[PDB]
Parts: structure tokens; sequence; C-alpha cells
């Protein structure tokens, strides 16, 4: 129920912030959505990240 | 052992069925069916006095309906 | 709590007991005879595909058994146990409802009934001898006309066995078996004399008699000819009724009784959209006029759109508003647009 | 002595109870027809362990390979691999952020979730909710993002769209796969069906090409049937997504099968414009961005190539180890004579 | 694949038919309705198979299984069949039994107790033509 409109529309898109933005206002860029996009972004790609090893190293 | 002649799956009881005199004309097919299959069954000697064997097979083919 | 435990203890003992008895009961193979071989001496096709000759334990009164009646032989010395009726695995399945709330067809719900209904009634032939009933009616129709519904509707109404059966029956083991099920059917059927199968979607099945085509047009061509031998043919019945349901384009099967069934409505639409507006009242003005002057297509899932969506208007802000509900008029004429 | 009569009970059960069919059940006490993997008809007088009514015709149930005792039951089965593909590890975004599309996001969310949640509405309004929806991604743009996102409700089961026309040449099967597929959202709580490239099948239905051909009708049928017949199918939703929107069956097309077909339009320098901010939010982009005059700069950038752009400007800035936007090698990254 | 064992079964019946020699009172009849679509093979022209037509009927036909199937239906005087059938169609012998119940079927509708030329009529409609689109221009 973001402050702009007062808005409580069911369709109410919910952030990372748990807002139901206005249907015009949903985007950080607009609303200052303090989270800390990326800052996760490194995380998930540096856990999904895949190195190659070269295969050389053995027991 | 040797078993009677039969021991198989098939139909013998003929399940009755519905003596001819009502499907219609069709004389031609009627006459042809009849002595291809049906009597006399006898004048296989006619057959092979004339020379013709015997038919076997009619193949019915006709139109659906 | 004497009693009370000597009880519990008790039902448990006679539990416990039974299900030991009960453990120590082996099973029979289930096979069909096939030759009275001299008396006390049958041949016998176990369903598992050895055959074997074997002899019967008195009380099975030997008059009973025949040809083709199945039978449980034991597990060792394989004697006839007990007879048993015919076999029908996979059609528990094929044995809501529905009457008259549909609208519309009129007469051709009064031609299906004459047709399905009337005839096993009681008044069987009331002179009527003459006419040996159809056994087969169809149901011509587009995509949702009202053929579902209708089934539905007769199945519910009747009251005799039903055989909801789809042309998705197809199946394949290294062969066909596709007419071992067709066959199946039509024996369930005429041991349940009184029944009404109802084929729907034929024209997969139906196809065409292709020549040439591949394995797989033989093998579908093959399971119509045997829906074409079981229909017609040795098989004749005397109180079943065959129902069908798809388009034109279904190779050869004249004789019967096909009815066309019209996608749009004259007023049976008004009617079909009062019956669609059967959920609760709107709160004031029932007049249904709005959406009776302009209307077509078949459907009224306009009516739960309308309804939902006004519901959320509500709960933003009864739905006394067939000027919205006009809106999902709109909506549904603009999916008709797009086809 | 009723326990020690449970653990012989237990230990004559040792454990491998080869599993078998319970194909039909009948009485004279009831009994049980059963049949096993290892072709087999075995009728057994006393069932066993089981209460001989949850049965059904069509189960699964242990028993033992010697006595033919039918042992614990077990849940049923699903073949074709259909619940190795319906599973689903929670997709991890949890918010809607696809960019300026608004409509289709509310229409669907309300006409998915709503009845799913806030069903007390639509019971009180007495309105089925609504019918099973179709997504036109005629692009793709924002298809699987949709999905994706609406894959993050409180809980539910998704079941994708993955080779239906997993069929075999020797004429196959009528979309076994789809029967499974019905078969696991009826029994489990509600759940969804996402048709992914819907457009794979579906067609005029008529065109008499060549095999597969037919195949691929046979299992559009299948769906029409899973949705259309004796089955009020209230606990199922269908989603279904196609890009070839014109070429599609007519009869599958809607009104009980699938409604209120949202629609994906070419995203407008708006939309063009949260897009690409969407993708942006993670990026390390500086403290100076004329976003909306890059949408503008767009001309017809509908798809993904947003996100494609910001991650081969994420690359060009890596060229050097930056964090600003050059605003024009970005449009190099977008991708004679007079001039 | 499954079309070896479908013609290794035909040609294990040819051959069996055939070890029904002649001077046999064994008998094989056979239905193909359409036939062009069948193998010489399976014919096998020199025996095993003789070939019968079993077209639809002609106009004397017509009237014959007519007055058949309308026998043992309970008519009235007013029936005009002989003018019914000299009606030039291309009616088969299913038309004429579907003709008849329909005739019937209405007959009970309407509660009759012996069938009329107007039911006859209305099942001639219900049962037959329906064919169109030879469009004037079209021809
Ligand atoms: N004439 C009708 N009156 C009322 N409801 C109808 C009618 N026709 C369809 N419906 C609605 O549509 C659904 C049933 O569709 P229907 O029985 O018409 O399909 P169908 O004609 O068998 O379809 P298809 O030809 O596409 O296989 C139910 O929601 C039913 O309420
Ligand atoms: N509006 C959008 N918001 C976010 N990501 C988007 C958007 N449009 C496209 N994408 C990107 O597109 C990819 C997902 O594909 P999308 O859902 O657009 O379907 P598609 O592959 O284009 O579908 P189709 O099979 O119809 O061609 C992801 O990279 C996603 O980031």
């Amino acid at each position: 129920c973001f402050m702009c409109r007062k808005k409580v529309g069911l369709t109410g898109f919910d952030c990372r912030c748990g807002n139901l933005f206005c249907g015009l206002h949903r985007y950080s860029d607009k609303h200052n959505c303090p989270y800390d996009y990326k800052a996760e972004a490194a995380a998930k790609i540096r856990k999904e990240n895949p190195v190659v090893v070269a295969e050389k190293i053995q027991r | 052992d040797v078993l009677p002649p039969e021991a198989d799956s098939s139909i013998m009881m003929l399940t009755s069925d519905q003596m001819y005199a009502d499907i219609g004309g069709m004389d031609i097919q009627k006459q042809e069916v009849r002595e291809a299959v049906e009597l006399p069954l006898t004048h296989f000697e006619l057959y092979k006095q004339i020379g013709i064997d015997p038919p076997r097979g009619v193949l019915m083919y006709g139109p659906p309906g | 709590e004497l009693r009370e435990q000597l009880k519990e203890l008790t039902k448990q003992y006679e539990k416990s007991e039974n299900d030991l008895k009960a453990l120590q009961s082996v099973g029979q193979i289930v096979g069909e005879v096939l030759k009275q071989l001299t008396e006390e001496k049958f041949i016998v096709k176990a369903t598992n595909g050895p055959r074997y000759v074997v002899g019967c334990r008195r009380q099975l009164d030997k008059s009973k058994l025949k040809p083709g009646t199945r039978v449980a032989l034991d597990m060792t010395t394989l004697t006839i146990m007990r007879y048993l009726p015919r076999e029908v695995d996979p059609l528990v399945y094929n044995m809501n409802v529905s009457y008259s709330e549909i609208g519309g067809l009129s007469e051709q719900i009064r031609e299906l009934r004459e047709v399905i209904e009337l005839p096993l009634t009681n008044p069987e032939l009331f002179q009527r001898v003459g006419i040996i009933p159809p056994k087969g009616c169809l149901l011509y129709g587009p995509p949702g006309t009202g053929k579902t519904l209708l089934a539905r509707a007769v199945a519910s109404q009747l009251d005799c066995n039903f055989l909801k059966v789809v042309s998705s029956s197809i199946v394949d083991k290294y062969i066909g078996e596709s007419a071992r099920l067709i066959r199946e059917m039509f024996n369930y059927a005429r041991d349940h004399q009184p029944c009404i199968i109802f084929m729907d979607e034929i024209d997969a099945i139906g196809g065409r008699r292709f020549s040439e085509g591949t394995s797989a047009d033989r093998e579908i061509q093959r399971t119509l000819m045997e829906l074409l031998n079981q229909m017609d043919g040795f098989d004749t019945l005397h109180r079943v009724k065959m129902i069908m349901a798809t388009n034109r384009p279904d190779t050869l099967d004249p004789a019967d009784r096909k009815i066309h069934i019209d996608l749009p409505n004259e007023q049976a639409r008004l009617d079909i959209l009062k019956i669609h507006a059967g959920p609760i009242t709107k709160h004031g003005e029932i007049d249904y006029e709005a959406i009776v002057k302009l209307s077509d297509g078949f459907n009224g899932a306009d009516l739960r759109n309308v309804c939902t969506e006004a519901g959320m208007f509500a709960i933003r802000a009864v739905q006394e508003d067939f000027m919205k509900a006009v809106r999902k008029v709109a909506d549904s004429k603009k999916l008709e647009s797009k086809l | 002595k009723i326990k020690e009569n449970s653990e012989k009970i237990k230990v004559n059960k040792t454990l491998p109870y080869l599993v078998s069919n319970v194909i039909e059940l009948l009485d004279v006490g009831k009994c049980a027809v059963i049949k096993t993997s290892t072709r087999q008809t075995y009728f057994l007088p006393v069932i066993g362990l089981v209460d001989a009514e949850k049965l059904k015709p069509g189960d699964l149930v242990g028993v033992n390979k010697d006595s033919y005792l039918i042992l614990e039951t077990l849940p049923t089965e699903y073949d074709s691999r259909v619940k190795a593909m319906e599973v689903d590890e929670r997709p991890t975004e949890q918010y809607s952020d696809i960019g300026g599309l608004d409509k289709q996001i509310q229409e669907l969310v309300e006409a998915i979730v709503l009845p799913m949640n806030h069903k007390e509405k639509f019971e009180n309004l007495g309105i089925q909710p609504p019918k099973g929806v179709l997504m036109y991604g005629p692009p793709g743009t924002g298809k699987t993002l949709l999905a994706r996102a609406c894959a993050a409700q409180t809980k539910a089961t998704f079941l994708k769209l993955a080779g239906p026309q997993l069929v075999q040449m020797f004429i196959g099967d009528g979309a076994k796969l789809v029967r499974d597929a019905f078969a696991l959202a009826k029994e489990k709580a509600p759940s969804i069906i996402f048709i992914d490239e819907l457009d794979a099948i579906g067609t005029k239905r008529f065109d008499s090409e060549k095999a597969g051909d037919r195949e691929v009708q046979r299992t559009m049928l299948e769906l029409l049937n899973q949705l259309d017949g004796f089955q009020p199918n209230t606990q199922v939703k269908v989603i279904a997504a196609t890009n070839r929107v014109d070429i599609l069956d007519p009869a599958l097309l809607r009104s009980g099968r699938l409604d209120r077909k949202i629609e994906f339009p070419m995203p407008n320098e708006e939309a063009r414009a949260r897009i690409m901010q969407i993708h942006s939010r993670k990026m390390n982009v500086s403290p100076d961005v004329n976003y909306e005059e890059l949408a503008r700069c767009t001309d017809d950038f509908n798809g993904a190539q947003c996100k494609a752009v910001c991650v081969e400007a994420g690359m060009i800035a890596l060229r050097r180890g930056a964090t600003e936007l050059t605003h024009e090698d970005y449009m190099e990254g977008i991708l004679q004579y007079y001039a | 694949g499954a079309d070896r064992e479908v013609q290794r079964i035909l040609l294990e019946l040819l051959n069996q038919m055939d070890g029904f020699d002649q001077n046999v009172n064994v008998k094989v009849i056979m239905a193909t309705n359409r036939a062009d679509t069948l193998d010489p093979a399976l014919l096998r022209p020199g025996r095993l198979d003789r070939k019968i037509e079993f077209p639809l009927p002609d106009r004397r036909q017509k009237r014959l299984i007519f007055s058949t199937i309308t026998s043992k239906m309970n008519l009235s005087e007013e029936v005009d069949l002989e003018d019914y059938v000299a009606r030039p169609d291309k009616i088969s012998g299913a038309d004429i039994n579907s003709i008849c119940q329909e005739s019937g079927m209405l007959a009970v509708r309407e509660n009759r107790y012996i069938v009329l030329a107007k039911d006859f009529e209305k099942a001639y409609k219900t049962v037959i033509k329906k064919d169109e689109q030879e469009h004037e221009f079209y021809k």
C-alpha cells in the first residue's frame, strides 16, 4: 500500500520492501527501494559461477 | 496322448442368426454365394468334368452399406 | 477397567487371529475353459499363456462352466476350484449431474431422448415392433455447442449403465491391442445389456481408409474396423445405445440418427446466460436486457469472468452492473476477434 | 500373544513384496483378481492385509511372490517420468519484476491466486473461479518471466510442458504423459499446469500430411478430454504459453478450455526503460544514467535484448574495470554511401 | 517393423487357404467392401479366390427392398412406396432401413399407430440428400 495513490489493489506488486506499490510506481528507481540488489547479485553469481580447475591436481 | 481334433478357440455353436428369405432381392449374389458355399456340394463332379475347378473364396466386395 | 481392558484385548485377539488365518490362503490362476473334455477333464488356457488339461472339484456343477467361462485353477494340481463370471479390468473407470439445466437444444434433446432413452423405457415397442430402434446417435458439433454437457445430462437422467469412452484408447506393445480393448468394451456392454456407450472425439480413430499410409495408419484403421464390425455385424445388439460426438470427416459410418448442434443460440442464449447468472443475486435489478441485446458465441464463462472481476471491483470500493457485464461480453468478443 | 502374532505376521511378510495390480474386485466376503508384472492372473479369495474396500480396480499393491496375498498397498505410480519432470525448487525470484506489463500481470494474478487464497469471495458470489488461462507470448518477451514470477506463491506445483510428443512411431499413445499428468494434478492439492510452447501441439486438426501429425492430434484430443469431459476438474489451473498465436486448434482455443487469453504486447518506451532498470538494479551503475533516453534509443528492442545489453555493458566496462555508463558504447553493445 | 508380423500372417493365411485343396468341403468366404486396395497376391488369381461384386441396388432392387422392409412395418393405405422408390436417388439398403426407422421414430413422436407418407417423406429428407455446394457457377 504505497503512499502515492494510497493504493490497496489486490494486483498490488509486493516488492523486496513488502509494499504493494502503485501500478505505476513499483520500481526501485521510483520508490528508493532499500535493497542490496548488487550485493545479492555478487553473492548469487559467486555461488553459481563455474570455474575451470584445469583438472591436473590429483591425490 | 493325441487329443481329439478340436482343442482351440473358435466358434461352432453358430450363436444362432437371422434363415434367409429376408435379405430382399439380391438374386445374383444369392445364387452365387449359395452355389459357391451352400448346396449343391455334389456338383464337384460337374466341376471336374467341365475342367473348371471348384471356386473357393468370394471376397464379397462392394460399397459399404 | 477390567471389562474395558478385556474387551480391547479380545478385539485385538480377534483381528490378529483373522489376519493370521487370512495369511494362509494362496491364490489361484485365472483361466478360461476351452472344451468339456469327457467329464472330469477340461482344457483350460491359463491367462499367463500355457494351456493345460485338468480335472475339476466335484462341487462345481459341470453344466455351469462351458467354453469361454473363466475359472480359478489351483497352484499345485491346477484343478478347477471356482468358476467366475466375465472379467472387465480397466472399466470401473468407464462406469457430476445435470437435468435439462443447459438451455436451448429443445428439438435436439427431444430427438436424442426419443432415440436413446424412451425405447428402453417400458414403451418398448407397443406395436412399434417394426423399428428395431436405432442403436447409435451422432452429435455434429463445433467446439462447445453443448455436447459434453449434453452427455452429462443424459448420463445423469437415464440412470442406467454409462461408458464414456474417448479416442485416447490407443495402446501399443510391439503390436496392436486397440481392437482387443474395443471388444472388451462391447462384451461388457452386451453382458450389461441396458447401457449407453458414448464414443467422443471419434474424429481421431475414425480417420480415413488411407492405403499405403504407414503402419500407424493401418493400425488406426484396424481399430476403426473393429468398431465397425462390433457396431454392425454378428455382434448385433438389442438393448445398448451408442453416442458419438465429433465433426464430419469420419470415414464411413452411415445407416445413425445424426443431429446437428448449432453453436449460436436464438434466445436460449438468453436462457444460458440466466442459468449462468444463477449465482447470487446482484442486490437489485436482475434484468439481463443489456447482454440480451447483443450476444454471440456459445459460452457462459463470460458470466464467471464478469462476476469475479466485479467482485474485485466491489472489494476495491452487490454487482448491480449489467452495464459492467457488457464489459466482459466485449472481452469475450475480442477473444472471438482473436479467433 | 496378539503382539507375537503381529511380529510373526511381520517376519513372514519378509520384504520383497513383489508389486502387483489390483485389476478387479468381486465378492461371494470379497476377493481380488490381482495381476502381476509377470503377466499372470491370480484370484485371491482372501485379499489379505487390506480393508478390501479402499481398493479399486486399478491400483498397485505389494504381494508375497509365493502366497500371492495382497500385502501393504503402495501409493499410485506415475510413468513417463511425469513425476520426475513435475518438480520445482521454488524458483528463487520473489517479486513480479517484469517491467511495464501491468494489465497482464493483474488479470493473471487475479484469476489464479485469488481463487487459491481468497476463494471466500468466489464462493460468496456463487461463482466458479475463472476458466483455464492462455498467455500469448508472441515474441516470448516476458513469457517465462511471468511464469517464473508466478512461481512465487505460498505453495503449489507447476506441471511444465516437456516433450508431450514423446510418442513411439509404432502408433505410440494418446499422450499417456497427459493422462498421468492430469491424474497427478487431480490427486494433489491445488495445482497448476504450465503448458510451455503449446504451439508444439495444436493445429487445425484436419490437415492430412502424414504420420506423427495424427499422433499429435491424439495428444491434443487427450488434452481436450482432460478438461472438457465428464469431470468437474475443479482443483486444476491450466496456463498455456504459445508464440504462433494464429495457428492453433479451434477447439483447444477457449471458452471452457483456455479462456482469458492474456496478450503480451511489444514494450513501449516506458516498458523498455522499466525492464532495463530492473536488469540494472543489481548492476554496479554509476550515479549518472539516461535510462529513459536509452529506452528511446531501443527502437524496437523488445525482448531479453535489454538484459543481454546490460550484461554486454558489464563486460564492456570490465574491459577496463569501470563502474560507469558511457551511454554510446552502450548502443554499440546494443546493435559509406549517404552519410 | 510390425509390418513384418502382419505380412507374415498374411502369407500364412495364403498358404493355409491353399492347403485347402480342391475336392474339399471347406469353403472360404471373406468381406472387403472396397476392393481396389487389395493384394493380387492374396487373390492368388490361379486359385484360393473367386471375386463377386456387391454394389448398390437397382430400381427393382429398391422396390423389393422397400417391400421387404416395410411388410413387417405397420404401413398404411396411404404409403405410396411404388412412387417413393420411383423417385430418383442414390439410396442404399442401409438408407432404406434408416428411412423406415426414422419414419417410425416420427410416427412415435406424434404417437402415430401406423406410419404415414408424411413420416416416410420426413425420413427421406432427414436421412438422404443434405448434399449441395455444386454451385451453379461451380458447374
Ligand atoms: N448450451 C450450453 N448451455 C450451457 N452451458 C453450456 C452450453 N454449452 C457449453 N456450456 C458450458 O461449457 C462447458 C461445457 O462445454 P460443452 O459441453 O458445450 O462442450 P463440447 O461441445 O463437448 O466441446 P468440444 O466440441 O469443444 O469438445 C460447461 O462450462 C458448460 O457450462
Ligand atoms: N520484461 C522482461 N523482464 C525481465 N526479463 C525479461 C523480460 N523480457 C525478456 N526477459 C528476459 O528473457 C529471458 C526469458 O525469456 P522470455 O520469458 O522473455 O521468453 P522467450 O524465450 O522470448 O519465449 P518464446 O519461447 O516465446 O520465444 C530472460 O533472460 C529474461 O531476463
